[PDB]
């Protein structure tokens, strides 16, 4: 009992384990093989596809999905054609509960330095997907 | 130069041979100074680094410039404290080196009105109050309890008692504690020359109780004087904001109840004799409370009387310790 | 406290009826809260 | 905090009840067992009362 007592005392409004598996659900409905990089319009409906409580309950919280997407560094740097799945369940995930980077907003090295250092023996795979 | 360190000698030697001698009396410091970095000083190197509102002991007399004392500190050593005259003679030192006291400003305005200092560039005015630097306070202070309602009421008299009693029999042999019934929250010093210095004058002051509370201010200062230590039982004592501007600068000593609810609960174990009183003593219970820590001396917030015991046994073992 | 405080009061008073009955209520009510009388009882 | 006062009462002599605290201080702090039950309703404390902040 103890072992799953996580998720045996859910109340579930910020539920994340469980959600993981709807969003890869729905995304293997776009994505035909890993293909290294995808396209850019896909994300825009796929913001949509999955469940709304996470990203955008209303009409109203798809600001915040406006503000996540813009305002701050984005892969944009490298091709046009980029994946988002990389930041964007990133951003949602991290944004979530304990977000302490939206206040200051200029100290995404610390942030990033705490993250790899939690994270130090995964071989170097996660890399690709902080940016 | 010889004779320099002739007097160098002479006043070691004599510090040395005195330093087994009865202690005289006591002041007290208001002004933020240090006796070694003076030139004056008669031995040099071996001064006192004393800060504002601090307790020195004089023992034995040096000149009209300088006396020889020690710290209430624990360990403390003997050096020479500046004589009140001296202290007003460097602090005229510390208000000229700037480039002005008297009237005359220096705004860029030099040459036109030179401007003598006048009488009232000098100490000779500013008399309407004349606070004096140096204060003979009591040689020990007095030890007082406070709180946590008022003087005269089951719980605050009990409260007191057991402490007291608690004092005695710890002490015993080494301690004195007398109630003093007559008032003490006018324990004043430049009021006047003598007010009511005869009972027969049947004046205002000289038909009222003024002049016992004088009495026993310097009763208190000779029994201070005699180096035992002394608790005051007076029920005059509510808060020490009543007895912080006075001469004598008891330690206060704070008895607080840690809530309200725990005090009034106290009180309605008593009776309906303390209900009557029950507003005017959470009243005061309050206003107490309001006070800052840093008024009191020291605190008794344990629900324990034991380690309240201990702790103000402590205390007055490290005070006991530090002027010995 | 409070009643630390009113025993010494009490024996300071009487030092130097009501006084004898209450003596001994005192005296019952520390012979009751000791170490022994826990274990014997 | 008896122990701090200990320390802001005596400034007459170097004052050895600070390091009394800092030496007694981890003595009772080994004993942090904190069962999951005691987490997870720290956590769940801490989420109510977010909540309730967020309103």
């Amino acid at each position: 009992i103890m072992d799953n007592f996580e998720y045996l005392t859910r109340d579930s409004s910020i539920l994340g384990p469980h959600h993981l598996d709807e969003f890869i659900r729905v995304w293997a409905e776009y994505d035909p093989a890993a293909c290294g990089r995808i396209s850019y319009n896909d994300m825009f409906e796929m913001l949509k596809h999955m469940s709304p409580p996470l990203g955008l309950g209303k009409k109203c919280p798809a600001r915040v999905a406006y503000k996540r997407l813009v305002r701050m560094n984005m892969p944009i740097s490298n091709e046009d054609m980029t994946v988002h799945f990389t930041s964007t369940l990133m951003a949602l995930i991290r944004t979530a509960l304990e977000i302490k980077l939206a206040p200051a907003g200029t100290k995404q090295h610390q942030c990033d330095a705490e993250l790899r250092k939690e994270i130090s023996v995964v071989w170097a795979n996660l890399p690709q997907k902080t940016l | 130069e010889s004779a320099r360190r002739e007097v160098e000698s002479q006043a070691q030697q004599q510090l040395e041979r005195a330093k087994h001698k009865p202690v005289a009396f006591a002041v007290r410091t208001n002004v933020s100074y240090c006796g070694v970095l003076d030139e004056e000083c008669p031995v040099q190197g071996s001064g006192v680094n004393f800060e504002a509102k601090d307790f020195l002991h004089i023992k034995e007399k040096y000149s009209n410039d300088w006396w020889i004392g020690r710290l209430v500190k624990e360990g403390g050593d003997i050096a020479f404290i500046p004589s009140p005259q001296r202290l007003e003679s460097i602090r005229l030192k510390q208000e000229q080196k700037a480039r002005r006291s008297g009237n005359p400003s220096s705004l860029s305005d030099i040459g036109n009105r030179r401007s003598p200092p006048p009488s009232l560039a000098k100490q000779k005015q500013k008399q309407a109050e004349h606070v004096p630097p140096y204060d003979v306070v009591p040689s020990m202070r007095p030890v007082v309890l406070v709180g946590p309602s008022l003087k005269g009421y089951e719980v605050t008299d009990m409260m007191q008692k057991a402490l007291f009693d608690f004092l005695k029999h710890r002490f015993d042999g080494r301690i004195s504690i007398t109630r003093v019934t007559a008032d003490l929250s006018l324990a004043k010093r430049s009021v006047l020359n003598n007010p009511g210095k005869r009972t027969i004058i049947e004046r205002s002051s000289a038909r009222s109780s003024i002049a016992e509370v004088q009495s026993e201010i310097e009763r208190i200062f000779e029994l201070a004087k005699s180096l035992q230590l002394v608790v005051l039982d007076a029920d005059t004592i509510n808060h020490p904001a009543q007895l912080a501007k006075t001469s004598l600068a008891p330690i206060i000593v704070f008895v607080k109840v840690s809530s309200p609810k725990v005090l009034q609960r106290l009180i309605r174990s008593r009776g309906k004799s303390q209900m009557k009183h029950l507003t005017v003593q959470m009243m005061a219970y309050d206003k107490l409370v309001q006070c800052p820590p840093e008024s009191f001396d020291v605190i008794l917030d344990e629900n324990q009387l034991e380690d309240a015991c201990e702790h103000l046994a402590e205390y007055l073992e490290v005070y006991w310790r530090a002027t010995h | 406290w409070i009643f630390k405080a009113e025993e010494v009061m009490l024996a300071e008073e009487d030092r130097n009826f009501r006084r004898k009955e209450k003596m001994f209520r005192f005296f019952i009510r520390r012979m009751v809260k000791a170490q022994s009388f826990y274990w014997v009882v | 905090k008896l122990a701090l006062q200990k320390a802001k009462e005596v400034a007459e002599v170097s004052p050895m009840s600070a390091a009394n605290i800092s030496i007694a201080a981890r003595q009772q702090n080994s004993a942090k067992a904190r069962s999951v039950w005691e987490q997870r309703a720290s956590q769940l404390r801490l989420q109510n009362l977010r909540a309730s902040c967020e309103a």
